[PDB]
RNA sequence: CAUGGAGCCAAUGAACCCGGGAUUUCCGAAUGGGACCUCUCCGUAGUGAUCAUUCAUGAUCGGGAACGCUCCGAAUUGAAACAUCUCAGUAGGAGCGGGAAAAGAAAUCAAUUGAGAUGCCGUAAGUAACGGCGAGUGAAACCGGCACAGUUCAAACCGAA
């Protein structure tokens, strides 16, 4: 259908479930990883230095 | 009908219990300084992301 | 000359290509190729070198043959736009030697021990072999020891992955003193890595 | 004072302590059952006093190796 | 938090504060198996993976505001364009790790003849040096301070002491 409100009626599925380790709704049900804390990918918790300004 | 497991139903029950008017005696004791909480919603509005 | 047999072993390994050691190389290389990346061997292949580097016959001391490829740092062509000086990567060998790679793999395989030293033991057209000496710090024999109890300290964890071994200090540019070491001591990071 | 002090709990015998524990549990069950029907309790301090007393008794048993 | 009703607790010393114990659901390094199922399956009540020994037992795993060590590593920008150069070993990434870490007792620096481990601060100095010798980049030693500390193996001799 149209790219606007006509194709937004098929919006009945879900792509992210709820994570066990952090409780945030960011668990990818296809790749089986949490996109916020990294659960499923690793035993460590996801942190990147680009999640904040260079502190200078 | 959205067949749920135990945990999903548990979280749904909690989110149901949070829709409550603040008790009248709380409003009396705090001298009309507490009249609402940020957990109030309505079922036909923004969907909750509990599940 | 009244000489120990360690001296004779040292002489024999002084020039491998011109002694009986070449035939032993021919036999040993096949058995070594059949084996895996990291292998525990009961006795060191070269006794004199091990004793020189701090090897003793006691519990809690382990020796291992590691296996590492030859060549430089295998590097990928950049996907996006560089500036024609950073675009080339085929002739850019690494900045880390092969002994360091060997010791780091050995450390990764043995999570409870700690690396002490290593030495060269052979090589062919595809591979190089080193032996790494590992010491267990939580064994009572090591704890009672007076020449090895320094390893039961809270500054010796991860001793190989922070460049504290001998090859690590060679690679950090701190094998000497004086001219040329202006920007390599007391560390590479202290001078914004302009040394090395 | 309280439903029981620590001195009486430590002084009693093992069966005496257990019996006091069952009596307290039964009274708590009755008190909760009455209050569950939307009624003002006849004495709404009983529940707190009872639960704290049962906590005392269980602590004393666990300390004396009883359970 | 948060002086409303009705109750209870407290001189058997409460409330409160300092120190020490107990209970401590499920997930989580998560570790008997399994997770678009924070629960579920067999219950054989459960040492998950990798390691060391005398094979009794023991070690590692995750977190921590910044600081620390090792390795990999851009472009916008400046040069009034731009390619060496600069931005810059910066931003970013991987590994390891403590209350600090790294270094550390000369195969050193000097100059005619001397000094005597290391680190940090001051100065040397925008100097020597590099560079479409353009724009720019850029030290160390001598000297003055803070604080001071030196030692252990391999081998020659004895051969289980
Ligand atoms: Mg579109
Ligand atoms: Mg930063
Ligand atoms: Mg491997
Ligand atoms: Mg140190
Ligand atoms: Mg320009
Ligand atoms: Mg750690
Ligand atoms: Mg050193
Ligand atoms: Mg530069
Ligand atoms: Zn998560």
């Amino acid at each position: 259908m149209s790219k606007g409100t006509s194709s937004m009626g098929k919006r009945q599925k879900r792509t992210h479930a709820k994570c066990r380790r952090c409780g945030s709704v960011s668990f990818n049900v296809h790749t089986k990883q949490c996109t916020s804390c990294g659960f499923g990918k690793t035993s460590r918790m996801r942190t990147y230095k680009w999640q904040a300004k260079c502190k200078y | 009908m959205s067949h749920n497991m135990k945990g999903q139903k548990k979280r749904l029950a909690k989110a149901h219990k949070q829709n409550t008017r603040v008790p009248v005696w709380v409003i009396v004791k705090t001298n009309r300084k507490v009249v609402s909480h940020p957990r109030r919603r309505h079922w036909r509005r923004r969907s909750l992301d509990v599940k | 000359m009244v000489k120990s047999f360690y001296g004779y072993v040292r002489d024999a390994w002084k020039n491998p290509d011109e002694t009986y050691v070449n035939e032993l190389r021919w036999e040993r290389l096949q058995v070594w190729r059949k084996q895996g990346s990291v292998t525990r061997i009961e006795r060191p292949t070269r006794i004199d070198r091990a004793r020189s580097l701090g090897y003793k016959a006691k519990q809690g001391i382990v020796v291992v043959r590691v296996n590492v490829r030859r060549g430089g740092l295998g590097h990928v062509r950049p996907n996006r736009g560089r500036r024609t000086q950073k675009m080339g990567k085929n002739k850019v060998s690494g900045g880390m030697s092969i002994q360091r790679i060997a010791e780091v793999r050995a450390d990764r395989r043995y999570p409870n021990l700690e690396v002490l030293n290593s030495y060269w033991v052979g090589e062919d057209g595809k591979h190089k072999w080193f032996e790494v000496i590992l010491v267990d710090p939580h064994h009572p024999v090591i704890k009672s020891d007076k020449n090895l109890n320094w390893v039961c300290d809270p500054s010796s964890r991860g001793r190989a992955t922070r460049g504290k071994t001998s090859a690590g200090r060679k690679g950090r540019g701190m094998a000497t003193r004086g001219k040329g070491t202006e920007k390599t001591r007391p560390s590479i990071r202290a001078y914004k890595s302009r040394g090395k | 004072m309280a439903i029981l002090r620590t001195s009486e709990i430590r002084t009693m015998t093992i069966e005496e302590r257990a019996d006091e524990l069952e009596n307290l549990n039964n009274e708590l069950v009755r008190e909760r059952a009455l209050t569950s029907a939307g009624g003002a309790p006849e004495n709404p301090g009983r529940i707190g006093e009872i639960r704290r007393t049962i906590a005392r008794i269980k602590t004393i048993q666990h300390e004396l190796n009883e359970i």
